[PDB]
DNA sequence: GTATTCGCTCTGCTCCTTCTCCCATCCTCTCGATATGAGATCAACTAG
DNA sequence: CTAGTTGATCTCATATCAGGAGAAGGAGCAGAGCGAATAC
RNA sequence: CAAAAUCGAGAGGA
């Protein structure tokens, strides 16, 4: 509700960009080592290691560029990381 | 979203009926409005 | 629920403003801008944490 | 005797020695004196300016022009390196002048304050270094001086430096600045300069930034928009119009034919890192400290300094024939050995420059490893011995190579005796490089000279080269012309830590000009 | 020439607004946040 | 006496709502009383 | 021969 309530930000110099957001995802909580390998993290390991038990929130953005002459193209970057939710 | 009539004993308003309004969706904070009755042509 | 949504609402608003700043500077310089550099993900992560 | 507009007479014999451009400069300078405004001599290094100033001052005193009858007590702020050169030139060209030095070496042997007082009461030409002015600013700025000639005044580019505020105290309007490069990093230097000579002309500092620094500088970027480029062009034209009367900037391009200099060459060498040097660079750029800096955690000074040291030589980890600073461990030193061999076999005299004193010491050690006759000078050498050493090297050709730190090696010293010049290490300020490479091609150079600037290809040195290229582009955008092509070789961001080794007007002219200004 | 006012002064009364200080003692624990060098002077050497 | 060296020090320069109470100061009004001033 | 910071929040005890 928050995400789809947030108004789209139309910024332009000209090319204009609204950066529309439409859908969210939550994957199960995961940890990335120094190497970066995503792995499943149990609560006991979090406590023993002083980590945070959290899940990464993903939104599927939809950006459309409208500069002039109906030069419209909907760019959507599926599963764009936004934050991690505890 | 409900109307509450209070009165403060040490005050310049006989009454004041507030309504801490808020659209049910968390769109913006609550915007209060008061409708008072000036004390004692 | 309500408390944590109060936080998320504020912090998402700030994400959106910061993305406006980033998009604006690069568009002002006449160049395109990458989302993945526009979205300073740490805002929501570290705000909630 | 040459006769100027009102009463300024210079002796004819003295006028004769001057060239066309120099006497033109003398006329311009006396015109400036008539208006009671300051000025800058923009003539490139070595075009000959101490002669110009000496001629003007001698003519003014000789003319007995009208507090002061003719010439009053002047002062010449000069770097320490050329002070005895100044005294020698004054004695040679106009020996009537009493020139007294305010320096620890000096010629007084008593309280300095007495010397300043005596020169003030004697209408003498007191010479001094910037340090005494910074320290004695109270005493210097009480004697009602006449001129405040600043030799290589570009030192003052820092608007809020103690020396700057110290020298901006003299109350006379006749302020002279001598520098072939009166802007070295950015427009603020120009601002401080015209603050010193003509305080009002450019506005207050923030106004100057807003009015010219942003539209000019930001319009030169690779990503500049065409409308923004036209805006910057307009503002650059306007600014050149504004400052035109007070800069006299002749190149060594329109005077070379009328001066008979030899040919010059500007070859730039792109060195290759050695295996050990490449390994050290790769290790350091892969370190955690650079990662912290790129995250903004730590000051950028340390990483840049370390990279410069590495490229100059792997001296971070001092690795017989493996002593500290062994020449074969740095590719630049191998190339330098090759060039020194070739030139020594060619019977030429070489000039060797470096930014850092320690690499100069390593180079000296390598030269001792060779049989080449060297002669070194840095800040360590006593000032009194410096000009004697210059005279020696320009005297005998036995000395093959001359070692210098650019911060003393440049800056107004005449080294026509040398033939070849090599710039070992670049720097952030291109003006340093230009002054160094112009130490050779000057008035009196009787042999062809060629410049060899050394850069380790695909390293920090290449990036600094790009930055200073952008700097010459900025400067030429206003000093030479406003049609400067946009810098495009680099976007100039903070990814220089990477290793990328290769392999009356009639109311119609006025209207038309103004419309033209408005249609950019 | 003295009433008579009268305007101006001179208190001075209320009356409001502003501002500024204060809030029991003692004790235990946990948890989170909070450069580099070239160059010049000068003084003590460091010797001649 | 008198030139050359060593350290300390210092300057510049490099990029990018559910307080309250009491004191102090000024505000505005109100009338008393006395100088001159008209006027009988 | 003395080794062991400060500032805010919270929970407690008599
Ligand atoms: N007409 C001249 N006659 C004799 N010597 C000249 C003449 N013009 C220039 N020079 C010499 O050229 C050299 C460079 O000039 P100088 O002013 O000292 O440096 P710069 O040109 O960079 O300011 C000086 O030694 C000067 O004596």
């Amino acid at each position: 509700r928050i995400v789809e309530d947030a108004p789209p930000i139309d910024l332009q110099a000209p090319p204009r960009y609204l950066l529309k957001f439409e859908q969210i995802y939550l994957s199960k909580p995961t940890h990335w080592e120094r190497d970066g390998a995503p792995s499943p993290m149990m609560p006991n390991e979090a406590r023993l290691r002083n980590l945070t038990y959290s899940a990464p929130l993903y939104v599927d953005i939809t950006k459309t560029v409208i500069k002039e002459g109906e030069e419209q193209l909907q760019t959507q970057h599926q599963k764009t990381f936004i934050g991690k939710i505890p | 979203n409900t109307v509450y009539v209070f009165a403060k004993k040490d005050s310049k308003y006989a009454y004041t009926g507030e309504c801490r309004s808020c659209l049910e969706n968390s769109s913006r904070p609550t915007s209060t409005i008061w409708v008072s009755m000036l004390a004692r042509a | 629920g309500p408390l944590l949504a109060f936080l998320f609402r504020g912090m998402f608003k700030n994400l959106l403003k910061e993305v406006r700043i980033y998009a604006q500077k690069f568009i002002d310089r006449g160049k395109d801008f990458n989302l993945e550099l526009a979205i300073k993900t740490r805002i929501i992560s570290d705000g909630l944490k | 005797d040459a006769e100027f507009d009102e009463g300024f007479k210079v002796p004819g014999f003295l006028f004769k020695k001057l060239f066309k451009y120099q006497q033109t400069g003398v006329r311009w300078l006396w015109e400036l004196h008539c208006q009671q405004a300051g000025g800058i001599l923009g003539d490139e290094m070595g075009l000959g300016k101490t002669i110009q100033i000496i001629a003007f001052l001698a003519g003014l005193s000789y003319s007995k022009i009208r507090r002061f009858e003719g010439l009053g007590p002047t002062v010449i702020v000069c770097p320490t390196t050329v002070m005895h050169q100044w005294v020698k030139e004054f004695h040679t060209w106009w020996p009537p002048f009493r020139v007294a030095i305010l320096h620890e070496t000096g010629s007084y042997t008593h309280k300095k304050e007495k010397l300043i007082r005596d020169v003030a009461h004697c209408h003498g030409i007191l010479i001094t270094s910037y340090s005494y002015i910074r320290l004695m600013q109270d005493d210097i700025s009480r004697y009602d001086w006449h001129y405040v000639i600043l030799d290589e005044g570009h030192k003052i580019r820092n608007p809020n430096a103690a020396v700057t505020l110290a020298c901006k105290q003299f109350r006379t309007p006749h302020r002279i600045i001598l520098s072939g490069s009166p802007m070295q990093n950015n427009l603020r230097e120009l601002w401080s300069l015209f603050d010193f000579i003509f305080p009002g002309k450019l506005g207050t500092l923030p106004v100057f930034m807003e009015q010219f620094s942003v539209p000019i500088t930001m319009g030169g970027y690779s990503n500049a928009s065409p409308v923004q480029v036209k805006t910057a062009y307009k503002c650059a034209c306007v600014l050149r119009d504004t400052i035109n009367p007070y800069l006299l900037r002749r190149m060594k391009s329109d005077v070379k034919m009328s001066l008979s200099l030899p040919d010059k060459n500007e070859q730039v060498l792109f060195c290759r890192l050695t295996d050990e040097q490449h390994k050290v660079y790769q290790n350091f750029v892969d370190s955690k400290e650079v990662y912290r800096i790129l995250n903004g955690e730590m000051q950028i000074f340390s990483g840049l300094i370390a990279l410069r040291k590495i490229c100059n030589h792997p001296d971070l980890f001092s690795g017989e024939e493996d002593q500290f600073g062994y020449w074969k461990r740095s590719g630049k030193m191998i190339v330098v050995e090759s060039l020194l061999k070739i030139w020594h076999k060619q019977g030429q005299r070489v000039l060797l420059f470096s930014q850092s004193r320690q690499m100069l010491d390593i180079l000296e050690v390598f030269l001792r490893a060779q049989k080449y006759t060297y002669l070194k000078m840095d800040g360590t050498t006593t000032i009194a011995s410096r000009q004697p050493l210059i005279t020696r090297y320009n005297e005998d050709t036995s000395i093959f190579v001359f070692l210098l730190t650019t911060r003393v090696g440049g800056l107004g010293v005449n080294l026509t005796g040398a033939n070849r010049v090599v710039i070992y290490d670049p720097d952030w300020n291109p003006s340093t490089d230009t002054q160094a490479r112009e130490r050779a091609w000057r008035i009196g150079q009787k042999k062809q000279v060629t410049v060899y600037r050394l850069l380790t290809a695909g390293t920090i040195e290449e990036k600094i080269y790009h930055r200073q290229i952008f700097k010459q582009f900025l400067t030429n955008r206003v000093l030479k012309d406003p049609k400067q092509r946009r810098f495009f070789k680099s976007n100039d961001l903070y990814e220089l830590f990477t290793l990328t080794s290769p392999d009356p007007l009639a109311s119609s002219s006025l209207l038309a000009k103004m419309r033209a200004r408005n249609h950019l």
